[PDB]
């Protein structure tokens, strides 16, 4: 025989599971009750569309909250559709039965209504804080009833006589002896602001201040539900100020929507200035928030947007996203990746279109160039688009910052590269010895004078098909002529002995001594190999607190010393070396020149006191301050 | 037996000009032959790409160790003493020609011998043999000798270098010492380091290297001496002569701070001869004082 | 107002990993990143050879010289050469090996290395010294014989 | 009248809720099934304790996993207690009904058994990946039945007559089309390793490669044993299995707590620091949390502070309240208490390790950076952490000493600890600030890491004695009355020269005074008591993400100090008194200021001016 059975439930254990293991925060009971009230008001309002007689028992739709520390109770009154006796029994008394779901299903297809609630277990979160719950309901087709229980396996229903509720429901919670924190103004205000900010009906609060004072608590409205064309910039400013508590309005706004298998609407704001604690990593970022049917779900958590776009304040609202049983998380978390892709694409479009208005792009860049450069350092997919948003000072430009596109459009015909220099300040780089020849020849040099520029240019290899070339690295190539090549070759042939001697004296400080092709009025300079940290990058990396000092040897570059053949000092040194290569003066001059070049090229001396002592010795001099076994020892064995 | 009939069937076609004198050398595995070369294109343009007897630079060649190019060996096989002949070869024999003459003339960017790289063809080879000696008679050059015999050869090189040094010649003594040092060092690669044989080999190189450093110091090449001396001291750190030479070089290149320290190390390690170290210290001090006086004269009020 | 010193950092990642080797450079134990860099598992590294099997043929002399220096002084400076992967490919690596002593005697070798790209590897190779000081002079050794038995370090065990 | 009803439930929607909105990950069905099998094995083992005859259908207690790609099914076979027809109808056919809870409650107090599972809904996670579930079971005192369902609101039970099984249960899942990744070797191995690694019975996977069988959970949970019954060899083997490290551990702490909150913890210290210790792109999974040997969550920054991220270990509990998905805790405030205990025990372990010398040297070389970060961040444990610091010193030579050793070696006339911060040990050792301090015989601590500069901001005093920087203005030293008389005479003598120098260097320094810390150098630059030092300025300037637009307001003001007993200064005074407007004194003062700036840890705004000065001097020296 093959028997057949039907599944069953254990009501006591099911209630225990619902109360204890479903919700982690005890504050979401208010969110659940306000969602229920909003659903009821939606139901009554929709029904009254085709039968205005349904509002004869009151015409205003609202929600009220009434603390009562004397009785230690919290009341939530709404003027919604209300519940009949049969509806009371079938909906409140049944676990996993939802009246809202059935109402939506019976609804004629193609109607404007979006009601929260599809599970049928939200009402029992009220027992997170309440020892006993009383519900007083009143429908248009029935009398007024009272529903009472303690979640102890049974509930009672009785006809209720008393103050008449014209229409709707009243929920009274008898808070526990340890849950009295929810009878205070601050706590209720904060909970409602966090969870039920954008409910479609006023949520008034009644408090004893004697007289009964009232506050709406949800004055602002979700403008993102309206068409973008209908909204004026003043309304956007008002919404942004209400959202972020900023005394001044946004700088730019983006309002888009996505349709298809996954649909949502978004509102993205660009602040007018950077917050004082933008990059601090102990903040629990909540710049962008996710809503489902105007109810808060979760904060960003760097899931809806990359970390370098954390300065953007906005909202993302969806109609149909599968939620967890506790509506503070998404099932199928991989949807967040699609949402993030769309948001990033639209943010880049916003930045690109804001670049046309030069005056406002100036402010935006001055505020968030750090974020743009960090994104270049981090993001590989959007690197090309981000590179077009960068602005730099150049040698040819004045006090203005130019783009790389203008640099490319202003290049020479022979030029094949973009020349840049990184240093500690604009003054330092502009007067450096690396740029004398490049600037004399009429080429343009890009100045990058911030530490973040190092990280930025590590990943930027070429722009618009043209490579980026550092003037402080070995192997600089410039367009040249035959006569210049002949002069360079003759100079190189004439200075071989001096180069060899200088390498001998600087035994291990340098890796190579060559003839420069980038100097005009300086005697020498120090450049670094093609692969490895530049002087500026090495300086920045050695100053980092959380840096592994064991790995420095792997990343450093070798120093090359370059000398200027057309300088008096170099010619004198060459003549002296030809005269007598072991001259003391030559050795002291070589060491002093190397130290000075090291200091001026961005490096730090191993012992500055040696350089100081050499200078002091020069100053004092200027001031005029002050056997037979021998032949055996060094002959053979 | 019959090699002339073998060359034609191998592909090459050669014609003799002047028969040589004497019998045919054995030409066994390993043999030294001296001869002249003059190579010219066969028919493409007819010019000469490389020539030796045209200017008089003999091209030595030992027969048959590896010698990547097997055409030269086969060519000189069928030539006796004083036999002059000319001939060409197929592209197959001389396909890899650029890997031969790239440096055999420079070590003593070619545009002629690089012509074959883009258009191979047969090439003429004008040969002239003068002498051919089997192993045993000629003094084998060090690079071609076997390990077991170079081991016993090193002392003769050492003694020749010493004899040349004492006579009053240095550059040649330096060359001999260099050859002995390289010969010994190549052997050490044959043996595991740290084992008794490696240290035994290392024991007999330090004297030769000290002589090499002495000659280098005499020829006024100080910076080179420092590296070898540092290499010796790092491993040993108990050589009086090594410290002495290193300090002398440091003094010669004005490295007074280290020269004094090395002399003090010598004194603490070899207290026997204080007068010599003190004399060196005094000479260094006198030179330093002289240069200091000259510098004081040189600046003498540059500010005001 | 003004902010006090904090420890905001960029947190740059690197691909440096360590390996444990026997005296003959036999890999016995590798870091997790090493597995990714050189396609292998725990067993293969041990049962694949003696390290010198991994070295590219052109790099063998360079690595042998560095091994000699490491034994002489206990650790070899940075060296760039090629390594043999399971897929037979070659990857340039910048490695620095260190000798550990248990009791006045060598015990094993710890190697810290960084993978390189073909461009950086070729650059390092180009600049690599073509010869060592006490070479056999220009005796046409690579022409006539060109056959050396290589150092005794490489001979198994 | 007052009616009274009983709560009801609607089964179809309840099943939909359990299957669609409870679990965010589909891979936990294997975890749930293996937990059920483990509970069954525990039940049979406990039952056989008093009646050995119970184990007459079999003696081995094992779990089996058998993929079948041809039929597209996954089978979990166990040799547990099994369940009868009544149990099949009640336990497996009722939602929120737990047989494990009833079995545990039936037991007397102090039982030697702790079983997972008390909710009664975990079995239905099988429908996350399966279309239909067949359960073959066999109890000791009962026949063998087959239970079948498709989550369609009904199930059938029939007496099975197939290949017999001696005792236990056999669950067969008919996988969906889109969920066939779980029939692969790698996916099953990964899931079992992640979730059911430390189950107390062997788990074996059967694959075609001749059906090879491979055990999956080889390592036992050693933390259940007593600390003193474990040798260091098995500690190390467990550590190597856990962290996958080819090396052994350096130290281990194994402790327990009792009371309302009870847990056991194993904490390990690696021998070497990973090269990605602070790499931001890493999950905080250094410490794992377990409940009854089943993995719950990773550390996630709430179980341990961020400066202890190098600690590897395990925390296991028996009575932590979980949520329905068993992937987190309800009332997450317990993590704070656990973190407090873990921090206390880690500090205790560090203190104990400090007794050994070579081991502590290894540990410090590896994690001094983390210790200093903890000092900067953590205020409660700052005093304890300050005794773990080791520094190089002017009198320690090549080794490193502690602050207590410095204080025990102090002179009765010394009230403060003297330190200097700089780029490297060579730079600070030969600095001009420590000349006199070392001449008088005092001791100076060398700090050569940027983290040290961060650290000294919080470590204002140690052992009641304050720390003083030798690079700041107003360095105080014990003196004699003759020294003060000489200082006053020197100030009176050099007032005019100082006045002239302050005139020449307008708005480059804020004062020119007479130094009391120089011996052989002519001058040095120090900073005011308020503001950044040169080292702190260097560190702050290099922060890429810092806003330095207003950095000028945090920078300290620099005072130039002159050496009365230096020949250059005496000649400068003579030249100034002779003719104060000479060019020689102007050029010399500018050069001296620039050189002192360079040597004192600052950087010139335009190095090219200094370079051109030096080049002009060289040219004049060469006669050009
Ligand atoms: N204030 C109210 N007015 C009218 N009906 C209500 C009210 N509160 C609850 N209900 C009914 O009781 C049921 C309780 O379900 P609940 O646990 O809130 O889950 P859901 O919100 O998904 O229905 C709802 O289906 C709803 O129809
Ligand atoms: N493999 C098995 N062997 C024996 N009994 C089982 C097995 N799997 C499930 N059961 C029984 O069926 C019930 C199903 O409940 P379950 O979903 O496992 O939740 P819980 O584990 O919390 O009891 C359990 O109480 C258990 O007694
Ligand atoms: O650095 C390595 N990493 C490796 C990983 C696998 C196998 C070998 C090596 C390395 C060697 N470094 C060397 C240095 C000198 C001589 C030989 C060798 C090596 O075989
Ligand atoms: O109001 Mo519900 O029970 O979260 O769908
Ligand atoms: O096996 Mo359960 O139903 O997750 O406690
Ligand atoms: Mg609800
Ligand atoms: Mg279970």
């Amino acid at each position: 025989e093959v028997e057949t059975f039907a599944f069953q439930a254990e009501i006591a254990q099911l209630m225990s599971l619902i109360i204890n293991t479903f919700y982690s925060n005890k504050e979401i009971f208010l969110r659940e009750l306000i969602s229920n009230a909003s659903d009821a008001l939606d139901k009554i309002r929709y029904e009254s569309l085709t039968d205005p007689s349904k509002l004869d028992s009151g015409k205003e739709l609202k929600i009220d909250i009434i603390p009562n520390p004397q009785e230690r109770t919290l009341t939530l009154v709404d003027t919604g559709i209300g519940m009949t006796k049969a509806d009371l029994i079938n909906n409140l008394g049944t676990i996993a039965k939802s009246g809202t779901k059935a109402f939506m299903e019976a609804l004629q297809a193609g109607a404007d209504i979006s009601m929260i609630g599809q599970f049928g277990v939200g009402f029992y979160s009220a027992y997170l804080v309440a020892e006993k719950v009383v519900v007083i309901t009143k429908h248009n087709d029935d009398e007024q009833y009272a529903w009472e229980s303690s979640a102890g396996g049974s509930f009672t229903v009785r006809a209720d006589h008393g103050e008449p509720i014209g229409r709707g429901t009243k929920v009274i919670l008898h808070l526990k002896e340890d849950q009295t924190e929810y009878l205070e103004e601050r706590r209720v205000k904060e909970v409602v602001k966090k969870h039920s900010q954008f409910i479609g009906y006023p949520i008034t609060l009644y408090l004893e201040k004697k007289y009964i004072d009232q506050e709406e608590l949800n004055k602002t409205k979700p403008i993102w539900t309206r068409n973008p064309d209908d909204i004026t910039q003043e309304e956007y400013g008002e919404f942004y100020k209400s959202l972020t508590n900023d005394w001044e309005d946004h700088l730019a706004v983006k309002h888009f929507s996505v349709e298809g298998q996954l649909e949502f609407r978004a509102l993205l704001f660009i602040p007018r200035r950077a917050p004082f604690d933008l990059f601090e990593n102990k903040k629990k970022k909540n710049n962008i928030k996710l809503y489902v049917r105007r109810v808060f779900i979760m904060d960003s958590c760097d899931e809806l947007i990359p970390e370098y776009l954390n300065f953007i304040r906005g909202v993302v609202d969806s109609e149909d996203l599968p939620l967890n049983i506790s509506r503070e998380m998404l099932q199928q978390s991989k949807i967040l990746k699609v949402i993030r892709k769309n948001i990033v694409k639209k943010c880049l479009e916003l930045f690109s279109e804001l670049a046309e208005d030069k005056e406002n792009y100036k402010k935006f860049y001055e505020a968030f160039s750090k974020n743009l450069k960090l994104g270049i350092h981090e993001d590989s997919t959007n690197r090309r688009r981000l590179s077009e948003l960068l602005r730099y000072h150049t040698s040819q430009s004045g006090d203005e910052m130019t783009s790389l596109s203008e640099y490319v459009s202003r290049m020479k015909e022979t030029q094949k590269s973009i020349y840049y220099i990184t240093g500690e300040s604009k003054e330092q780089v502009a007067n450096s010895a690396f740029v004398e020849r490049v600037r004399k020849r009429g080429f343009e040099v890009v100045y990058m004078t911030e530490p973040i520029d190092e990280y930025c240019v590590q990943q930027l290899k070429e722009f618009d098909g043209k490579s980026l070339v550092s003037v402080t690295k070995e192997g600089l190539e410039l367009p040249e002529d035959e006569e210049e090549k002949k002069k360079m070759e003759e100079s190189k042939a004439k200075f071989e002995n001096l180069c060899k001697l200088m390498k001998e004296i600087l035994d291990k400080k340098v890796e190579k001594v060559t003839i420069s092709n980038r100097l005009v009025s300086s005697p020498c300079c120090i450049v670094t190999s093609t692969y490895g940290w530049t002087a500026n990058m090495e300086r920045i990396m050695k100053a980092q607190a959380l840096r592994d000092n064991s790995t420095m040897g792997y990343m450093m570059a070798k120093k090359h010393l370059e000398i200027n053949p057309d300088h008096p000092i170099v010619e004198t040194l060459r003549q002296k070396a030809e005269a007598d290569k072991n001259d003391k003066a030559v050795k002291d001059l070589v060491v002093l020149l190397f130290e000075t070049a090291l200091l001026s090229s961005g490096f730090s001396l191993e012992d500055p006191q040696t350089h100081s002592n050499r200078i002091y010795r020069m100053i004092k001099l200027g001031l005029g301050i002050d056997d037979e076994d021998a032949s055996r020892m060094e002959e053979v064995d | 037996a019959d090699i002339i009939a073998r060359l034609r069937e191998d592909g090459i076609q050669k014609r003799v000009i002047q028969e040589g004198r004497g019998e045919l050398p054995d030409f066994q595995d390993g043999t030294k032959a001296t001869f002249h070369y003059r190579t010219l294109h066969s028919d493409d343009e007819g010019t000469v790409l490389d020539d030796s007897r045209a200017r008089g630079k003999p091209m030595e060649l030992i027969i048959g160790k590896k010698f990547k190019l097997p055409v030269w060996e086969t060519i000189v096989c069928t030539m006796r003493e004083g036999e002059i002949a000319q001939f060409l070869c197929d592209i197959k024999h001389v396909v890899l020609y650029p890997l031969v003459a790239k440096s055999l003339r420079n070590i003593a960017g070619h545009a002629d011998l690089d012509a074959l790289q883009q258009n191979p063809q047969p090439l003429i080879f004008h040969m002239e043999m003068l002498k051919v000696e089997s192993p045993g008679t000629y003094q084998q050059d060090p690079w071609a000798m076997t390990d077991e015999e170079k081991a016993k050869a090193v002392p003769l090189i050492h003694q020749e270098g010493n004899r040349l040094y004492r006579e009053g010649h240095v550059k040649e003594a330096a060359a001999k010492y260099y050859d002995a040092i390289a010969c010994l060092k190549n052997l050490q690669m044959k043996e595991q380091p740290g084992s008794p044989e490696w240290i035994q080999l290392d024991q007999q190189i330090t004297p030769l290297l000290l002589n090499y450093c002495q000659c280098k110091l005499v020829v006024e090449e100080y910076y080179e001496v420092l590296d070898h001396c540092s290499s010796i001291l790092n491993k040993y750190d108990d050589n009086v002569k090594a410290y002495f030479k290193r300090g002398k070089a440091h003094a010669a290149v004005w490295n007074a701070q280290e020269a004094q320290a090395d002399f003090a190390k010598v004194l603490e390690l070899d207290p026997a001869l204080a007068p010599v170290v003190s004399r060196e210290l005094q000479a260094l001090e006198a030179r330093i004082r002289q240069k200091d006086e000259e510098d004081k004269a040189r600046f003498r009020g540059i500010f005001s | 107002p003004l902010q006090p010193p904090s420890i905001l950092e960029i947190r740059t990642k690197n691909f440096i990993f360590r390996t444990k080797h026997k005296l003959d450079f036999t890999p016995i134990g590798c870091d997790a990143k090493g597995r990714i860099v050189l396609g292998y598992t725990e067993a293969e590294l041990c049962t694949r050879g003696s390290g010198y099997q991994f070295i590219h043929a052109a790099d063998m002399l360079y690595c042998a010289e560095s091994h000699i220096r490491m034994i002489k002084t206990g650790e070899s400076g940075m060296i760039v050469f090629r390594l043999l992967t399971k897929n037979n490919r070659w990857t340039w690596v910048q490695s620095n090996a260190r000798l550990l002593y248990k009791n006045g005697r060598p015990d094993y070798i710890i190697v810290t290395q960084r993978p390189l790209t073909d461009e950086e590897g070729t650059e390092h190779l180009r600049k690599r010294n073509t010869k060592l000081p006490f070479m056999f002079t220009t005796g046409e050794a690579v022409l006539y014989e060109a056959t050396n038995p290589f150092p005794a370090i490489m001979d198994p065990l």
